[PDB]
């Protein structure tokens, strides 16, 4: 145990192992200067995590910290060895190397969970 | 074969900007008991393998919490008196009754017509007040200085400037990450960077020319300035050791109450008992030439080993900052502090600053409204750290090597910027996406 | 919009049910608010959108809206019933209107 | 066999209330700069197959906004200076050097004794009114209209009255369905319905005769009225075709700023430099004639071809109802429109509507409180575009085919009904049920 | 692809078949009138989306876009053809004739789903 | 059906039977001193349902009313049968009983979880 981002230097796997620490401090009057920046700062909370939640729910993985899908990863994003991926490399610098195609990769995560999820009806009707 | 898997709670953060509320461990004018209280034993954690970039000069908490100061200050002054009536015609005398050959003419004994209780009925009352307050008219008649410029309202006398410390803490989903590097010069990136739910105690604390009761150096005093070659950035600098400074008022002021209306009392300035000195702020000669003596050591650093450093004292401006102004007890002070910066360094005794004392007080420079602070029984004594200068350098001719460095100041954000400079605002975004083997069933 | 009233008087026993009607010559909505006048007495509202009831007035008033048709529905006549009633589309007033007086 | 299965997102929608917040592209009375920043490029998306129900009457947006607005309009002057000093008799003498026809005692010289900065001190000084703003009591005594009745804060002089657009977006969940039926005379479905994030520039012009700036007609010049056969709703008339309007105040007026307490200033109307004119507002003869042509051929077509059009001035009211007024610059105007509508229709040049000003303003006829329009220096002059009508019917004797319309206002509703007309809101409701052959495993 | 609400007056088949973009619109200062009003629609925006979810949590369909269940067509709600329904009505009209029996067929689900998650507890056990 | 919190003081088993109608109610103008209340209340409200919603989402068991764990019973938390608990308690007592070693039940659920995931991760890649 480290704590809140206490493996953020730490190794893809090794930071993958507590995702759990950071997952869960996302979510933890009169009219008065404090008073009002306080529930502006709790409304601006609670909005970020649910669009997090939300975005989570669309691929359909809410509920789980590693969730797989099924879209093929493209080289043309990152052709970079799995081994130096996981094992010499932090997350800082993947979200940095990857900043521009992230809006593709969560369009087909979403268009790949409805079109999964509308084979999965007409076989439980068939 | 690859696949991509998503992943929720990564430790990865953005530089972003949101809303810091407070958090504390008497009314005061901050409203610290609005702030929530703060957990006994912060949460502070280390992150290594981190190198993260930082920059005090644009940093956004520094704007904040100036906004967030000058709203508080302006709040805690709506429910008070406002002094309208007392813009009214002043005969003033000079007080040469047990004075000094220093205190000659700098208080004034003014009389006047004011209203009363009964609307109708008028009254006549006499107060104290200091020369810098009055302006004589074109015994001599005489105004409050800032009747045909600005609305004064008195500061409620039961509420206290003396600043508490507070904790800036960001909202669930923002980290505010710490520079634990104690040679961090001020920008570039960090080594050691470390991550806690919020801030120490920070103090806004108020002043002009020196830093008080401040935040140290951990190691050595450092100087820290965008652009230093930019001769108009001010310079900020970090003392490694406290210097003392005692200041104090020996009058013995008594508080004389004026009712000018129904509920609304104008508190003035009665007659000194005994003997009526100068305020005044003392410095260790010794300490001071030696933190001097540091300060200049590491000065040599950014402009050269054979370059002569001369501190002169702050040139032509206002009052507030060609002084060293802040409060001590209820009272601003603005103190000449030319003895300080006085000497020119080459390759028990004590330094008294006479202080003069004003009550028409106008910060943030807002246009309409000033304060009238009330004034304080009894004697007061300060006891302060000298933790920091703002030193502004001048520019020279190519044929010299005596840069010359005055105390600046003024822009509070440059006296705040030393307390927020380690600290940095970030965003966590949890969502990640990274190639695995798996495949979803 | 020309409004008309039929009967223009009519005499009815006590407890007696009495209608009186209110033609309009174009669609004129629901909007034929009813008046009635006691002799020597200032006008006061009866019924408002032909099917609502003014406070005050008794349930045993009832006015219904066939198409360009309306009617007011009057229930065991009683004497204070006596007097003029009146029907209002917009401007327009209905000339003399019907007298309602005890048998 | 069968099962309900649920849906998640379904486009559906009910028709409902909720609150707007605006967005837009010097301080401003409508809080602009409150706004969030809208995008640079508005989403807008065609509902093919899509049938609904509009009506601008039963709209809340109308209603929304016109709150909205006052608030606004409320807020502006709570940090503005309260000219309670200036109900204190007056001595007004009628200018009469190098004046016009039109301009025999239009303006009063009135001097007034004021207070000065030193509340016991007191000064004479004279100012400019316009005849509207001072009545006489009973040279002579005058006093301001307001004394009696209400008490004034002057418009901050800074705050520009400019009307700029601003859009109202609906908060996520609901959604803004726009009717792209250029026919769409208000009531009844709209076959062509296209939702938006939020609506487009709407301009919050403060007018009561004739629509300033606004929205024009795809192909048609329409008449959209709840019940035309009521002759009390208004007709709310939108041109297809812009009708420019010229006007200004010749004065070279020139604002003299009087200082009647501390930090509080009371801007007044100095001398006039040169000759004195009328403001007058300038229309094209022959453009205002075609859109007049165009407006009762419009309008036949709900009454009859052979009934009688007449268009006559307004019948009468206060100021604002009777006359066209607009604020124009800073300065509201009061439009003598009687030249506008005077013709009768049976199956280069310009006209000069002598307009008059007015300082002492009371918008939304609020019980207590009104506004000082501080006066503007210099010429004041704004090109405007006629683009709406406002008319009221008069009863007939069910005799004659001489329909009269004359224009009405007031109820800036009206106003503001012509720009929100096209416009719905509406509540996603995203859950469905229906039948399928699914079953839970 | 044709946007929030672009397959409004499609069939139920095509409305269905791109859900995705109405459900991820569903979620997306000082005290002044635009400030407080931008806050209130802030969170009525949330709350909606958040009792939005709680409904579909109840019966156990929390993150999927189409959902089945065990409870049956009372075909006194509607007794129209599949055909006719899914290829010849839009979502509008469906709502419209439904709205009444809503309440009922969610306290089913309700029932169904409860009722289901402990038999599945008790086959877990044994 | 009783309402809301009917089953208070009824026992384990019933109680455990309609935790739906307390599931419901657990989520359900100007800056005048009722208006700020309100809007306290409001927002106050969402954030006690997504703490919980968070908490029951970190433990794999979002959207299930009853979800079963791999944590084994300490036996030092309460040892007593299973019969005297589930027949003849109230939910009341047996959260005054628990109200100490709450936390670390939380904790090693959610560790459990974690590795739970992680574990399934290697075996659906393999
Ligand atoms: C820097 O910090 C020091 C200590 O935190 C400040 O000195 C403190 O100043 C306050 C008032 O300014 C003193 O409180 C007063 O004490 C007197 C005598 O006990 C009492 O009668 C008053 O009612 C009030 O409580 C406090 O004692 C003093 N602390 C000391 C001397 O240790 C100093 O003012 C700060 N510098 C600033 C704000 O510029
Ligand atoms: C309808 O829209 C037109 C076009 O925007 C408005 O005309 C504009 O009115 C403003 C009023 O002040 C004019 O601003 C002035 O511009 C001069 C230019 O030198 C400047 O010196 C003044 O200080 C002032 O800012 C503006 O020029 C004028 N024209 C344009 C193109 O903006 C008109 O006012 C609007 N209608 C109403 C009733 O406001
Ligand atoms: C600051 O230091 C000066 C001396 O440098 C102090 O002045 C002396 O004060 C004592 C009273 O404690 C007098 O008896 C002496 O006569 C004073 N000497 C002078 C005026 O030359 C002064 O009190 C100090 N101020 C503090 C400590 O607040
Ligand atoms: C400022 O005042 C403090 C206390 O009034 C001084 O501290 C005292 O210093 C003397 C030496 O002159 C010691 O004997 C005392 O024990 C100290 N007392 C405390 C409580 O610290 C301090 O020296 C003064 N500094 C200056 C520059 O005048
Ligand atoms: C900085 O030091 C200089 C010189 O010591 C000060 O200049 C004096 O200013 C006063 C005005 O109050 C004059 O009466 C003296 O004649 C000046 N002395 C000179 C020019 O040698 C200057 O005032 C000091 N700065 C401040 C802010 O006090
Ligand atoms: C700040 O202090 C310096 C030195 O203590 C003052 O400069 C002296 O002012 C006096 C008063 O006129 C002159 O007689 C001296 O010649 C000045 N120089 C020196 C070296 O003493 C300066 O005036 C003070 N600033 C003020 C009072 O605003
Ligand atoms: C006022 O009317 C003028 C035309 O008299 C508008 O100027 C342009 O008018 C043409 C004619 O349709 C439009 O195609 C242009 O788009 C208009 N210009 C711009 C910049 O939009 C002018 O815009 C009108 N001002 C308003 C409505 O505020
Ligand atoms: C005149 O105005 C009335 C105002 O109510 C209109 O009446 C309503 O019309 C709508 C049309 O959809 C109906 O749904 C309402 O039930 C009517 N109610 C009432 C109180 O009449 C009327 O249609 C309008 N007609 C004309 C001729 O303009
Ligand atoms: C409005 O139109 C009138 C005329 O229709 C203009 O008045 C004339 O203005 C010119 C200068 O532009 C003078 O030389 C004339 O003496 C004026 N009177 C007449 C009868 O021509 C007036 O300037 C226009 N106002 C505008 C365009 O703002
Ligand atoms: C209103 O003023 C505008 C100019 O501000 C007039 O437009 C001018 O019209 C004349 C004659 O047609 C042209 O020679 C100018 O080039 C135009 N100036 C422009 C377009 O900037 C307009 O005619 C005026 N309208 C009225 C009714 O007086
Ligand atoms: C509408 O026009 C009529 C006539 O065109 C105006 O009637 C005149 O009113 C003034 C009072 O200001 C009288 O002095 C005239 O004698 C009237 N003329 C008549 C009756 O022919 C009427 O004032 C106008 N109404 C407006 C502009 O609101
Ligand atoms: C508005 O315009 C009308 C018509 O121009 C004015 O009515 C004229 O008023 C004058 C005196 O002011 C009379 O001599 C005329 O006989 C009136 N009629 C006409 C056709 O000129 C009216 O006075 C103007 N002002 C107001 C306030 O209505
Ligand atoms: C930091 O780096 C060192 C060496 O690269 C590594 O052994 C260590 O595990 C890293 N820190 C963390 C928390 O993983
Ligand atoms: C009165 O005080 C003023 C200080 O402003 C001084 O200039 C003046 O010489 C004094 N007069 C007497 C008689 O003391
Ligand atoms: C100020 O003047 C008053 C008389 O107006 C006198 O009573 C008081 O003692 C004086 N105060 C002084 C000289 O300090
Ligand atoms: C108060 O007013 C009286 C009235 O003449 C005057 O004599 C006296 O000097 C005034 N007092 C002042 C101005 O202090
Ligand atoms: C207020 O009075 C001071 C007195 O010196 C003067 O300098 C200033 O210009 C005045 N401000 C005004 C008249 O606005
Ligand atoms: C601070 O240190 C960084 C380290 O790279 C350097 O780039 C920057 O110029 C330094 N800033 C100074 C010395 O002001
Ligand atoms: C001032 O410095 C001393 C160390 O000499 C320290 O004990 C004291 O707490 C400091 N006061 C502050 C920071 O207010
Ligand atoms: C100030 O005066 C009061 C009497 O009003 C006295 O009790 C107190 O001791 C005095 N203070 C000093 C420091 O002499
Ligand atoms: C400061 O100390 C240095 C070295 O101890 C000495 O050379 C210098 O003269 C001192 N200056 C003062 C003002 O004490
Ligand atoms: C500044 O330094 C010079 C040289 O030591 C000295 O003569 C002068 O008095 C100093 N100024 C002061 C102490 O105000
Ligand atoms: C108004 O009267 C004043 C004198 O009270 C005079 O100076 C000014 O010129 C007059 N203004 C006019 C006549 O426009
Ligand atoms: C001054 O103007 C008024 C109109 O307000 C008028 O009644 C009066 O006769 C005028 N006096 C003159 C022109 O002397
Ligand atoms: C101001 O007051 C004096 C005092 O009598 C009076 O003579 C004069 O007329 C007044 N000026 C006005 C009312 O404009
Ligand atoms: C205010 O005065 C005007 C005349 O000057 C009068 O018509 C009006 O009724 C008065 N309003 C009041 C007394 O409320
Ligand atoms: C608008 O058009 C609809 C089309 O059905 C019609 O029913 C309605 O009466 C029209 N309204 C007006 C004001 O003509
Ligand atoms: C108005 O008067 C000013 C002088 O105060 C002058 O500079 C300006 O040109 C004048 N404007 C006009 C349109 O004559
Ligand atoms: C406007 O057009 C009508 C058309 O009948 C004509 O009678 C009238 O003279 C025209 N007015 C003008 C051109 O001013
Ligand atoms: C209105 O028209 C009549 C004739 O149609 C004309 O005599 C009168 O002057 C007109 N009114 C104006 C132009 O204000
Ligand atoms: C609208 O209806 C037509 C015919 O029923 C159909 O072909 C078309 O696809 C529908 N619109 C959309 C967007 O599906
Ligand atoms: C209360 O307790 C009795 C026996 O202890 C039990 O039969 C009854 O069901 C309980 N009440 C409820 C509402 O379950």
């Amino acid at each position: 145990f480290l704590g809140f981002l206490g493996a953020a230097g730490s190794t893809m796997g090794a930071a993958s192992m507590t995702l759990t620490v950071q997952a869960r401090n996302l979510l933890s009057l009169k009219l008065t200067v404090w008073g009002i920046k306080q529930l502006q700062a709790r409304v601006l909370a609670v909005e970020r995590y649910l669009r997090d939640q939300q975005l989570l729910g669309i691929w359909g993985c809410s509920g789980k910290l590693i969730c797989c899908t099924n879209v093929p990863w493209n080289s043309s994003w990152s052709n970079r060895n799995l081994s130096e991926i996981w094992d010499n490399m932090t997350w800082l610098q993947w979200d940095k190397e990857i900043s521009n195609y992230t809006q593709i990769i969560y369009g087909l995560l979403e268009e790949s969970q409805n079109q999964q999820e509308k084979n999965e009806q007409d076989l439980l009707a068939l | 074969n690859l696949w991509v898997t998503v992943y929720y709670g990564v430790p990865v953060w953005k530089d972003a900007e949101t809303t810091l509320f407070c958090a504390s461990d008497k009314h005061n004018v901050w409203a610290t008991h609005a702030c929530v209280p703060t957990d006994p034993n912060p949460q502070e954690i280390h992150l290594e393998n981190v190198t993260e970039e930082f920059n005090m000069w644009k940093n956004n908490m520094v704007e904040q919490m100036h906004t967030d100061i000058i709203s508080l200050w302006d709040q805690s002054l709506k429910p008070c008196v406002k002094l309208t009536p007392l813009c009214v015609t002043l005969q003033c005398t000079n007080v040469t009754n047990n004075i000094t050959d220093d205190m000659r003419g700098e208080l004034k004994n003014c009389s006047f017509n004011m209203t009363t209780e009964l609307r109708d009925k008028k009254q006549k009352v006499y107060s104290l007040f200091y020369r810098l307050d009055v302006v004589q008219i074109n015994n001599k008649e005489y105004r409050l200085i800032n009747c045909n410029t600005s609305a004064i309202t008195q500061a409620c006398p039961k509420v206290s400037f003396e600043p508490i410390p507070i904790h800036y803490c960001a909202p669930a989903g923002f980290a505010i990450l710490k520079c634990k590097d104690k040679k961090f010069n001020g920008t570039g990136p960090c080594p050691s960077v470390s991550t806690v739910q919020c801030t120490h105690g920070i103090k806004p604390v108020v002043s002009t020319q020196l830093l008080l009761n401040g935040s140290l150096a951990e190691e050595e005093v450092m100087i820290r300035s965008e652009n230093i070659t930019n001769n108009a950035k001010n310079i900020l600098v970090q003392f490694n050791t406290p210097v003392q400074i005692n200041c104090t008022r020996p009058n013995n002021n008594t508080r004389k109450s004026i009712r000018i209306g129904p509920g609304q009392a104008f508190y003035a300035t009665g007659d000194i008992i005994g003997d009526i000195r100068q305020a005044h702020c003392n410095v260790s000669k010794a300490t001071w030439n030696e933190t001097l003596g540091k300060v200049v050591k590491q000065l040599r650093k950014h402009f050269g080993n054979n370059t002569i450093i001369r501190f002169a004292n702050s040139s032509g401006g206002d009052l507030e900052v060609t002084t060293h102004s802040f409060n001590c007890g209820g009272e601003f002070f603005y103190c000449n502090t030319s003895g300080l910066f006085n000497s020119t360094w080459i390759s028990n005794d004590s330094i008294t600053l006479p202080c003069r004392i004003k009550q028409i007080i106008n910060m943030w420079q807002r246009i309409g409204q000033a304060m009238y602070a009330p004034p304080i029984q009894g004697v007061i004594r300060c006891v302060s750290n000298i933790t920091g200068l703002i030193l502004t350098r001048d520019g020279g001719s190519t044929n010299s090597t005596t840069e010359t460095f005055r105390p600046g100041g003024g822009d509070m954000r440059d006296n705040w910027r030393s307390e927020l400079y380690k600290y940095k605002v970030v965003k966590i975004e949890p969502l990640g996406v990274a190639p695995t083997r798996c495949k979803r069933r | 919009i020309q409004v008309t009233q039929s009967p223009s008087s009519l005499s009815a026993s006590i407890g007696d049910t009495i209608t009186v009607a209110c033609e309009v010559s174009q669609d004129v909505g629901w909007a034929v608010n009813w008046y009635h006048q006691r002799p020597g007495r200032p006008p006061y509202n009866l019924i408002y959108t032909a099917h609502n009831l003014a406070p005050g007035v008794a349930s045993r008033f009832r006015g219904s809206r066939v198409g360009t048709y309306f009617t007011l529905t009057i229930n065991n006549l009683l004497p204070e019933d006596v007097g003029t009633y009146y029907c209002q589309v917009f401007d327009s007033f209905a000339p003399g209107g019907t007298r309602v007086d005890l048998r």
